[PDB]
């Protein structure tokens, strides 16, 4: 029945104040509360009754409110503050939870990826196993074309990839996985990892 | 104006249940709590509960959590208690009250008469009513009244010339004799002067058992 | 069903803010009184629950009553409410 | 349970303040009502601690632990029970005090004292009850002693005593010696005689032809 | 401080029940509506369950509608969740959380951490770990062929320059990730630990 919009994604320079409007039919006539969520971790309060109340966190963050929709402002935003977030009320009853917001802090420079192309272990093959490792490592933006080669020839069967995700040092990581059997390992004599990012191409083969 | 009118007296035996009722009249029935207090004879104030006529809620005081119900009903103002597994303890009269007072002030502005349930396995008995006839040395204060002797159970009303002769007037509190059965006396002083040609009625009423004596005084 | 869920089905937003307003500002009010009233009249017993209503708008209030005398100031709007939107204040009800 | 406790008993002299006091743990903190109850009749709220509800002579205050009742100019007309009364919303019951008997004081009378023989529509039946009134004496404390040709009775009579008036103060008694119709028939003297403050010396009233 | 510590996740059949409870500390659970929240990885927050501090409010999300039962026992600080007939679409995230107020103020102003219910007929498996050794470089190892998903790598606190990629999920129905450090050019071992089997590996380096 009731129902709230967000936008999907938000950019904001470092410094700048970040708006996050949450849309519904009087929603002005509701409270609002708001929930921030880092990856990996729970959801955290940050604004509450209709965003004009916070908590033990941070004055930069503040609500305010206006006919159909309902304000997050991050005021300075700081990197930090990079994640999803909900807004949340009720209707008779029922919590309604918005569609998330993802906010995305700016600023970051262009990162080339590191590319490391792995052979199957002396150990796997023994398991009558084999596989190909191909970490992707250090790079920005975070979205990279992976492409196996099979003696310079494209290789699509047995190929899993990874969505990129951020590092410890907020840059990206991915990896992608060939999988062969033993025969298939030495037969060839040489595989390649080929990734494509920003239209720089870097490759490894072994 | 506000009034609150109490079933009769009743009798139940041991283990029995009682049904006390309570007509209200003369305000806006479900604008006000109606709470149930009893009275052991020569006792304190006990609360019991109380209902609310505009929701049928009901808060019961523990003492008598699962023995006691307490009903409303609307199309004539009127409000019951009903307690039930009785034992001797029960024994008292029982009042209607109705609250008065919003949010944390509750208290009790108009209450009704009173109704005296005797729990007892003995029979009710209406009195015998005998004069107290004035002495013929009386000179001429004179006294007389009635001797209303052996009944049970308790509450008998004693009025005179109906009610018309109210000055004067001493209604003792029943004793209760050797024999289970109560016994009371009510008298009056009259003129020394005018005594053989005022005509003294008694009126005994005993409810329980249905009795109703008229007893006249003379020497 | 209970007061309780009666209550929490209820949207007290125009309530606790019309009181707010007077106590914290010693039109928009008449409408927003007016949609205080509609939020009380959606409960099925409203005038039962109407304590418990009161109790909900004060304890989601509390925080905001930084004073010993903004508490009995938020009491009397508090206590006034019922009969703003012709029910009765209601009888064994402790705010505090 | 949330206990209001009362002196059960209290003696007041005419024209002066009484106060009469209602404990309870912090009783201050809630409204506190207080009820007059005189013989036979339903409470009646005399202090009702309501800002909805002209001064009278009935006041109330709390402090602490405890809640009083100001009688102002007391009356004969205050005598009777007086009960305290709160509403806890910590339990949602209503309490009351066990009460406090308040007696007025008043200066000393003697009882007019009247003998009745039993009528012959009771003797018939076969018993004899015949009653010995004590009208508006004070104070209370009074002694009755059947004799029959003289001789002292002991175990065949019981009395009843009314509560005080409320416009003279004083008390009634009433003794009613009972006997069989038998234990009547021999013997002819029958008296009552009292002793009381007020009497200089007891009062014997009697009658012949038993 | 608030804390609610969340148990009885994991791996379960298609059809089958599941127990989740939580236990509070830090504040007098008798006084607050509790509830039960959940989100499938990469998805919004959907509400599952609520219910009043003692009482007759009892609320479930019609998407799980007559599949749950929410219960508690104050004494114990402790709420409780039974999960009938679970399916496939079923696995998620579920949080415990404290609601606030009411009567549309209620917020849910603290949140336990998110055990995974895995709803599979596919049976539980410990990984397999394979080195990685390197060739002015980087090694690690591979965990192959592991379920359900939780998986943690580190180096006994070498302390610290590394990155364990998130999971490829194999046609095979298995999971596998690597975690690779970055070392001068001593003795380095990877410790994986695969709680829903129980398995604590340690493997050397080249």
């Amino acid at each position: 029945s009731y129902e709230l919009t967000q936008p999907p994604s938000v950019s904001v320079s470092p410094g700048q104040t970040a708006s996050v409007t949450c849309s519904g039919d009087k929603l002005g006539e509701r409270y609002v509360s708001w929930y921030q969520q880092k990856a990996g971790q729970s959801p955290d309060l940050v604004i509450y009754q209709t965003n004009q109340r916070p908590s033990g966190i941070p004055e930069r963050f503040s609500g305010s409110d206006s006919g159909n929709t309902a304000t997050l402002t991050i005021s300075g935003t700081q990197g930090l503050d990079e994640a999803d977030y909900y807004c949340l009320t009720w209707d008779r009853g029922t919590p309604v939870f918005g569609t998330g917001t993802k906010v995305t802090v700016l600023g970051q420079p262009k990162a080339n990826p590191t590319v490391t192309l792995f052979p199957p272990s002396s150990e796997e093959l023994q398991a009558n196993k084999a596989t190909l490792v191909c970490l992707i490592s250090d790079f920005y933006p975070g979205a990279v074309t992976v492409a196996w080669k099979a003696d310079g020839s494209p290789v699509k069967a047995g190929v899993e990839t990874t969505k990129p995700s951020k590092q410890s040092n907020n840059k990206y990581a991915a990896s992608s996985y060939l999988s062969l059997t033993p025969e298939q390992w030495k037969s060839h004599r040489s595989y390649s990892c080929q990734v494509t990012h920003e239209g720089s191409t870097v490759e490894k083969t072994v | 104006q506000v009034q609150l009118v109490q079933s009769g007296p009743d009798v139940r035996k041991p283990g029995a249940t009682v049904k006390v009722s309570c007509q209200t009249s003369g305000y806006r029935f479900t604008d006000y709590e109606m709470n149930w207090v009893r009275q052991a004879p020569g006792q304190g104030l006990e609360w019991i509960g109380l209902i609310n006529p505009h929701s049928g809620d009901t808060a019961y005081a523990q003492k008598f959590q699962g023995r006691v119900t307490m009903t409303s009903d609307t199309s004539d103002s009127t409000v019951y208690l009903e307690l039930s597994g009785l034992t001797p303890d029960d024994t008292a009269v029982y009042y209607c009250a109705r609250s008065q007072g919003t949010f944390e002030v509750y208290y009790f502005v108009s209450w009704g008469q009173g109704s005296l349930v005797t729990v007892s396995s003995a029979s009710t008995k209406g009195p015998s009513v005998f004069p107290l006839a004035p002495s013929s040395k009386s000179t001429s204060t004179a006294a007389l009244g009635c001797l209303v002797k052996d009944y049970f159970p308790e509450p008998v009303t004693v009025s005179w010339n109906s009610g018309a002769l109210t000055s004067g007037v001493h209604t003792f509190p029943a004793v209760l004799q050797s024999s289970g059965l109560y016994s009371l006396s009510s008298v009056v002083t009259v003129p020394s002067s005018s005594l053989g040609t005022q005509t003294y009625i008694c009126n005994v009423n005993h409810k329980p058992s249905n009795t109703k004596v008229d007893k006249k005084v003379e020497p | 069903m209970s007061c309780e869920r009666q209550v929490d089905r209820v949207n007290l937003k125009p309530c606790e803010q019309h009181i707010m307003q007077r106590i914290m500002g010693e039109t928009r009010s008449s409408d927003q009184q007016q949609r205080c009233c509609d939020e009380l009249n959606e409960m099925e017993n409203t005038q039962g629950c109407m304590c418990e209503a009161l109790q909900q708008i004060m304890e989601n209030q509390c925080d905001r009553l930084q004073d010993r005398q903004m508490v009995q100031q938020f009491k009397r709007e508090l206590m006034s409410l019922p009969q703003q939107c012709n029910f009765r204040a209601p009888q064994r009800c402790d705010l505090d | 349970s949330y206990v209001l406790t009362q002196p059960p008993s209290m003696s007041v002299a005419p024209g002066t303040t009484a106060s009469i006091p209602c404990g309870a743990n912090n009783i201050a903190k809630k409204r506190v009502h207080w009820y007059r109850q005189k013989p036979g009749q339903a409470p009646v709220v005399v202090v009702s601690d309501d800002e909805d509800r002209i001064p009278d002579r009935f006041s109330g205050s709390k402090s602490g632990d405890t809640a009083t009742l100001t009688i102002s100019r007391v009356e004969a007309g205050d005598e009777g029970d007086y009960y305290c009364q709160v509403w806890d919303s910590k339990t949602d019951h209503v309490v009351f005090g066990g009460g406090t008997k308040v007696t007025v004081l008043r200066t000393v009378a003697a009882p007019s004292v009247f003998i009745f023989p039993p009528s012959d529509e009771q003797l018939k039946s076969g018993t004899a009850s015949v009653v010995c009134l004590l009208n508006n004496f004070y104070p209370r404390e009074a002694k009755v002693q059947w004799k029959v040709d003289n001789a002292l009775q002991s175990g065949n009579s019981q009395e009843s005593v009314t509560e005080q008036d409320s416009k003279d103060s004083t008390y009634s008694l009433s003794s009613t010696l009972t006997l069989s119709k038998a234990d009547y028939e021999k013997h002819k003297v029958y008296a009552c005689e009292v002793t009381h403050q007020g009497l200089s010396s007891p009062v014997t009233k009697s009658f012949n032809r038993g | 401080q608030v804390q609610l510590v969340e148990s009885g996740g994991g791996l379960v059949k298609p059809g089958g029940s599941l127990r989740l409870s939580c236990v509070a500390s830090g504040f007098t659970f008798s006084d607050f509506y509790m509830s039960w929240i959940r989100q499938a990885p990469g998805k919004g927050l959907e509400w599952v369950s609520y219910m009043s501090a003692t009482g007759g409010n009892i609320y479930y999300a019609d998407s799980m509608k007559g599949r749950l039962t929410i219960s508690r026992d104050n004494t114990k600080n402790s709420l409780f969740l039974q999960m009938n007939s679970l399916r496939a679409d079923d696995t998620a995230l579920y949080y415990c959380a404290r609601r606030k107020f009411g009567a549309g103020s209620a917020i849910f102003d603290h949140w336990s951490q998110g055990t995974l219910v895995t709803v599979s007929s596919a049976s539980t498996k410990g990984p397999s770990v394979f080195p990685l050794a390197p060739s002015g470089a980087a090694l690690g190892c591979l965990v192959k062929d592991y379920f359900p998903e939780p998986v943690t790598v580190s180096w006994n606190s070498g302390a610290s320059g590394v990155h364990t990629f998130p999971a490829v999920l194999q046609s095979s129905g298995l999971y596998s990730l690597s975690s690779v450090v970055t070392v001068p050019s001593q003795t380095y071992i990877c410790n994986v630990n695969h709680k829903p089997s129980n398995t604590k590996v340690d493997k050397k380096v080249e």
